[PDB]
């Protein structure tokens, strides 16, 4: 979900864009500002919330030893989902 | 048997090794007599030089003398005798049996700091 | 337990003396050298046809850096700065903050590719396989600052080479 | 594990460039000998010390 | 390997060596670029009992060095070790 | 376990000595061929 | 004799190759660094440290990196006592300021004080 | 306060060595300007030698000025034998460096340095 | 403590302790300490007036024969008043052994050059002049060996900064490589890594 | 020498500066088929020394 300043410059997933009166836009004159158009904050929002029947879930990001350190997430709050701290996949107790 | 070469470059074959070792050992002891008797250098060097001189006097063969002097070739045993003689002639002038000239400071050899 | 190189006393019978003199006058070892050079003239050379043929690499190869993603689009870097604590060149500069959903993510992930010694301590220190040192080695630039990668360039290298990087990690990760 | 490999030590005789050349070539020979002994006597097991 | 036998014989005559038995170009004798996955073993401390770290703590058995002399009879003269044993000439190939 | 190991009998023998194969004639034969070439040329 | 008598102050500022600006404008700070209150270990409070005053760090126009012009911005020296650090600062012509070592004063700890009969020092829970 | 000297027993032998080193530099300067083909005059280089000798004029320790004489002989040896290039000789003349602010007000204007 | 712990060599420890007593009692005029490490390396800490009489002893004595100077080293320890620690590493090929001869100086006291004992020292202590500033008296050719020709300061001193004080660049105005005061586009980032918990209780120093 | 740099690259990932032998052991275990290729190198390398 890349957006654009009034200067025409693309805003990154950080939120970085130069000011209009900043001289350092001259480095992109005749060249391009390389941004990545796959924003991870939007791509993890696209993932569905996993309904599990347990009270404590374990996440390793998939792949076993190719993901992250395995963590255990508590699902006793019903207002909030249980979000993994590494991969951002969020879980919910189904009851 | 007239060993053809010593194997070490610059170290030539000694034709008469026994008499050379005897002369160097007696000259070491004659120089070493000028050191005071309480010095440990004189006691230790007299001890090892008397051992080497008795081993030289106890063996006519060159190669058996090489195996029981335990110093390799006989010519590097001769070279070590020359080095010990030069050392003892320097130890007379240095006089290192004297007490320690200066104590180090209080944390001079304290590691880690 | 040792051997004497060059301690051969030569023979002085007329056979060996005439052999050495024929070697001197008729240049036997020089024709032996010409024969060895002529032997390599008729061998197939070892030259590969670069750029069309490529030198063989292993999946452990340490080339261009890339920040990876999980198989959902979420980036693997959780801003923990182990790759810049371990970095022997101090080539990695990291600044972080919680982003808009509360995830521990970087805002600055710089690698100076002209400080980097390409030793791969960052990919082996990374707890979540975020920074890797991929298989690209043909990335020479015309300007010095094009080798000063920010997070956008490294995430683009990840998106560019993930189909290869994931397979190399798949081939190697049981040695790690 | 160099006490468990068997190899020879080339010793020159004249102290020149040529004996040092022959020593380096024979050390390539003896390195091939040690590499054969390392390939035949390679044990199984771990590769880091098991002190984490 | 694709050399015809005339050039192959000329090459073996010029070198003086049978070159085809030991080619310096590599062919299908070498290992596959795709290998099966390994199963690497664990070390000796991967045990669930009698594995207390105080019985295998190498760094904490390092002591400070023993100060032999500090400035706060007819004993034998010593050397730093026994003298080195004379090396034996090679049984394999002494060049003798 | 599965690990890079030598095979069950180990590997084959590896040559490591000097092999300079001593080719060519004797010195007597080389001077014989040379003097015979000279005599054929002179005739 | 073989020993001369130098009753002058020990000063080696002409021999260290340090320019004048980084001798006579710097303020060395000789101090025992405080314990990080994130932690309870005290092994970083054991030695004296000499650092210098911080100079300007600015933004790199290309990357945003911390550009400096202070060569002494990373120089931290370790000393066993205060007087060794003072002697090393005076030897190099560094004007210094010294902060005294702040050891914690000893406490009075009683586990039974948590359960007193008439004193306010009871714990309301445990 | 009984220390082992380097060469000089007191300051008089020390000043003698300083003086002979100054003589050697003073004689060497025209040769240095010629064979390095420096773009300074001989008088300018001799003023630089006088400056480098007056910079260390505040020292009263014989060992410290003995080391200054030793390092000056080392610099002279690197000068006479052509071991320095033209660049190493001209590094005494800080010519690409802009002049530094000296008074309070210009140092206030440029930055934070005292 | 078999698999992961280094095996202790008690035989070499006893032999090196005995030879350290031997050297300490032959040369009591200069030997200040004798110590043996737990990995069996003998250090003979001597007085700096006895650099030549000790080293000529160990090189020439028939029970020592330290004919090889492996390495010569200085160590800057600024918390000592004699901050420089000159370290000789010696190899006896006859007795298959190594010894370490340690001594000390400050910036202003000269150490006697050991080229009269080991000509190998000719560059090493010269490097000690270049990197640390220790002067060596009666040296054949004492000058710099590793630094640039106009280099001010001794770099391996611990009060010398990591980057120097100057840096070079080519300048096309004067058509010359020039030196300027050092400015770094990125500063070296200093990492305070030391844990506040005691790592080795055997090396604990007693408090005040 | 190029083939031995291929050995280094197979075992560490770099051809020259491997950072492979570390305090504690080596960094990573030998990949499969590496020792077979070391044997195939060593089987031929004496002839290379011979023609040198
Ligand atoms: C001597 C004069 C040349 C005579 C021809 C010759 O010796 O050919 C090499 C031919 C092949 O030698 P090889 O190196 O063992 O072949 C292995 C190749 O891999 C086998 O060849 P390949 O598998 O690589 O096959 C492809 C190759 C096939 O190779 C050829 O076509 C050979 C070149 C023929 C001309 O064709 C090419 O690569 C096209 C090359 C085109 C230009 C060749 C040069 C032309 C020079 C004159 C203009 O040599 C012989 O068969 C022995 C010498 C016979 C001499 C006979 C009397 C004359
Ligand atoms: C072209 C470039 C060439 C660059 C050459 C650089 C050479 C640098 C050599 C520096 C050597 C020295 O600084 S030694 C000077 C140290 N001397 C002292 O501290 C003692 C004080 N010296 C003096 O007062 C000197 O004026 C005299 C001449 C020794 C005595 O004068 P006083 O009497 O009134
Ligand atoms: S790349 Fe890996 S090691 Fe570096 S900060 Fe990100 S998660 Fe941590
Ligand atoms: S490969 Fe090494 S030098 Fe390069 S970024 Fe990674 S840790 Fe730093
Ligand atoms: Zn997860």
């Amino acid at each position: 979900g890349v957006r654009t300043s009034p200067t025409g410059e693309k805003v990154t997933h950080t939120g970085q864009v130069y000011d209009d009166e900043d001289y350092r836009r001259v480095r992109f004159v005749g060249r391009q500002k390389e941004v990545n158009e796959n924003f991870a904050i939007d791509l993890i929002a696209e993932q569905p919330v996993s309904q599990v029947g347990s009270r404590v879930i374990s996440c390793d990001g998939g792949g076993g030893a190719l993901g992250h350190p395995r963590v255990y997430i508590n699902l006793d709050k019903e207002t909030k989902t249980g979000t993994c701290g590494y991969c951002g996949l969020q879980f919910r107790q189904q009851h | 048997l007239l060993k053809k070469t010593t194997g070490l470059v610059g170290l030539a074959v000694c034709e008469t090794p026994h008499e050379r070792l005897k002369i160097l050992y007696t000259k070491i002891l004659d120089v070493l007599g000028h050191i005071p008797k309480n010095a440990a250098y004189r006691k230790y060097t007299e001890q090892i030089t008397n051992e080497k001189l008795s081993i030289v006097k106890a063996e006519p063969d060159v190669k058996k003398l090489e195996e029981q002097l335990q110093g390799g070739q006989i010519e590097e045993v001769i070279l070590q005798a020359e080095n010990e003689l030069s050392l003892a002639r320097k130890m007379i002038q240095w006089k290192p049996w004297e007490p320690l000239v200066e104590e180090p400071p209080a944390s001079q050899w304290k590691w880690p700091i | 337990t040792y051997k004497y190189v060059n301690l051969r006393e030569p023979s002085m019978d007329m056979k060996s003396v005439t052999d050495r003199a024929a070697q001197t006058l008729l240049w036997t070892e020089l024709i032996r050298g010409l024969g060895m050079t002529l032997s390599y003239l008729f061998r197939e050379p070892a030259t590969i046809n670069y750029p069309f043929e490529k030198g063989p690499l292993s999946p452990r190869f340490r080339g261009e850096h890339a920040l990876r993603r999980y198989p959902s689009g979420e980036e693997r870097c959780i801003a923990c700065k182990l790759c810049e604590a371990v970095c022997p060149a101090q080539a990695i500069t990291i600044e972080a903050e919680p982003r808009a959903d509360g995830s521990r993510r970087t805002t600055r992930y710089d690698i100076d590719m002209t400080k980097c010694i390409y030793c791969g301590f960052c990919q082996e220190a990374c707890p979540v396989d975020a920074i890797v040192e991929g298989p690209n080695f043909e990335f020479s630039t015309e300007t010095h600052e094009e080798l000063l990668y920010n997070k956008e360039k490294l995430l683009n290298n990840g998106d560019k080479w993930e189909a290869e990087i994931a397979a190399n990690i798949q081939a190697d990760y049981l040695y790690r | 594990v160099y006490d468990q490999v068997e190899f020879d030590v080339p010793i020159g005789s004249r102290g020149d460039c040529y004996d040092r050349y022959l020593c380096r070539v024979e050390e390539m020979r003896q390195s091939i000998r040690i590499i054969s002994q390392c390939l035949n006597k390679m044990p199984p097991g771990e590769i880091k010390v098991d002190d984490a | 390997a694709s050399a015809t036998r005339l050039i192959q014989g000329l090459r073996n005559w010029a070198s003086g060596r049978d070159l085809q038995a030991k080619l310096q170009l590599r062919y299908q004798e070498i290992s596959k670029r795709t290998q099966p996955p390994p199963k690497l073993p664990v070390g000796p401390s991967h045990r669930l009992s009698n594995n207390y770290y105080c019985a295998r703590d190498g760094r904490r058995e390092a002591m400070p060095p023993s100060i032999v002399m500090s400035s706060q009879s007819e004993k034998k003269a010593v050397s730093p070790a026994p003298p080195i044993k004379r090396w034996e000439l090679s049984q394999d190939e002494p060049y003798l | 376990v599965k690990q890079d190991m030598p095979p069950v009998g180990g590997y084959g023998p590896i040559d490591y000595k000097r092999n300079l194969p001593r080719r060519g004639l004797s010195g007597y034969s080389m001077f014989a061929v040379g003097i015979g070439a000279l005599l054929f040329g002179y005739w | 004799t073989q020993l001369i008598t130098v009753d002058e102050k020990l000063d080696i500022t002409t021999l260290t190759g340090v320019p004048e600006e980084h001798i006579k404008t710097r303020k060395a700070r000789i101090f025992v660094p405080a314990r990080n209150n994130m932690q309870s270990g005290v092994n970083n409070t054991k030695k004296w440290k000499m650092e210098f005053d911080t100079r300007e760090r600015w933004e790199n126009p290309l990357m945003g990196w911390a550009s400096t012009a202070d060569p002494l911005s990373n120089l931290v020296l370790t000393f066993s006592t205060k007087e060794d650090a003072i002697a090393f600062a005076e030897k190099n012509g560094w004007s210094y300021d010294v902060e005294e070592r702040k050891v914690p004063k000893p406490k009075s700890k009683s586990y039974g004080a948590n359960f007193s009969w008439n004193k306010r020092t009871r714990v309301s829970t445990k | 306060t009984s220390v082992k000297p380097i060469f000089s027993r007191d300051m008089n032998e020390a000043k003698r060595r300083v003086r002979e080193l100054y003589r050697a530099w003073y004689r060497e300067v025209p040769n240095t300007v010629h064979l390095f083909q420096l773009d300074i005059s001989v008088k300018q280089g001799r003023d630089k030698v006088r400056e480098m000798f007056k910079k260390n004029a505040h020292v009263t320790d014989p060992r410290v000025v003995d080391l200054l004489v030793i390092k000056g002989k080392m610099e002279l040896e690197e000068t006479i034998n052509v071991w320095k290039q033209r660049t190493h000789v001209m590094r005494f003349f800080h010519e690409t460096e802009a002049p530094r602010p000296k008074d309070f007000l210009s140092k206030f204007y440029v930055g934070h340095d005292p | 403590t078999r698999p992961t712990v280094r095996p202790r060599n008690d035989v070499a420890h006893k032999q090196l302790s005995a030879f350290g007593e031997y050297v300490a009692e032959i040369l009591p005029k200069y030997v200040q300490q004798v110590q043996v490490s737990c990995f069996s390396e003998l250090e003979i800490c001597i007085h700096p007036d006895g650099v030549i009489p000790v080293l000529t002893f160990l090189r020439d004595h028939s029970n020592a024969q330290f004919k090889s100077l492996a390495d010569l080293t200085a160590v800057d320890i600024p918390t000592r008043q004699n901050r420089f620690e000159i370290v000789y590493n010696l190899l006896s090929l006859r007795f298959n052994s190594r010894i370490r001869v340690k001594t000390y100086t400050d910036e202003l006291t000269p150490v006697e050059s050991s080229v009269s004992v080991y000509k190998a020292a000719n560059w090493y202590e010269r490097e000690i002049w270049d990197m640390f500033g220790v002067f060596f008296a009666n040296h054949p050719d004492l000058r710099r060996i590793l630094t640039d020709y106009g280099f001010e300061g001794h770099p391996f001193r611990k009060d010398f900064p990591l980057s120097g004080y100057v840096e070079l660049r080519y300048d096309d105005e004067v058509k010359r490589v020039v030196a300027e005061p050092v400015e770094l586009a990125q500063e070296f980032r200093k990492f305070d890594l030391n844990s506040p918990w005691e790592a080795f209780p055997a090396y604990r120093q007693p408090p005040e | 020498r190029e083939k031995m740099f291929e050995f280094y690259e197979r075992v560490s990932g770099a051809r020259m500066h491997a950072a492979y032998v570390r305090p504690g052991g080596v960094h990573q275990d030998l990949p499969l088929g590496l020792m077979d290729d070391i044997y195939e190198f060593s089987k031929n390398f004496s002839l290379r020394i011979d023609e040198l």
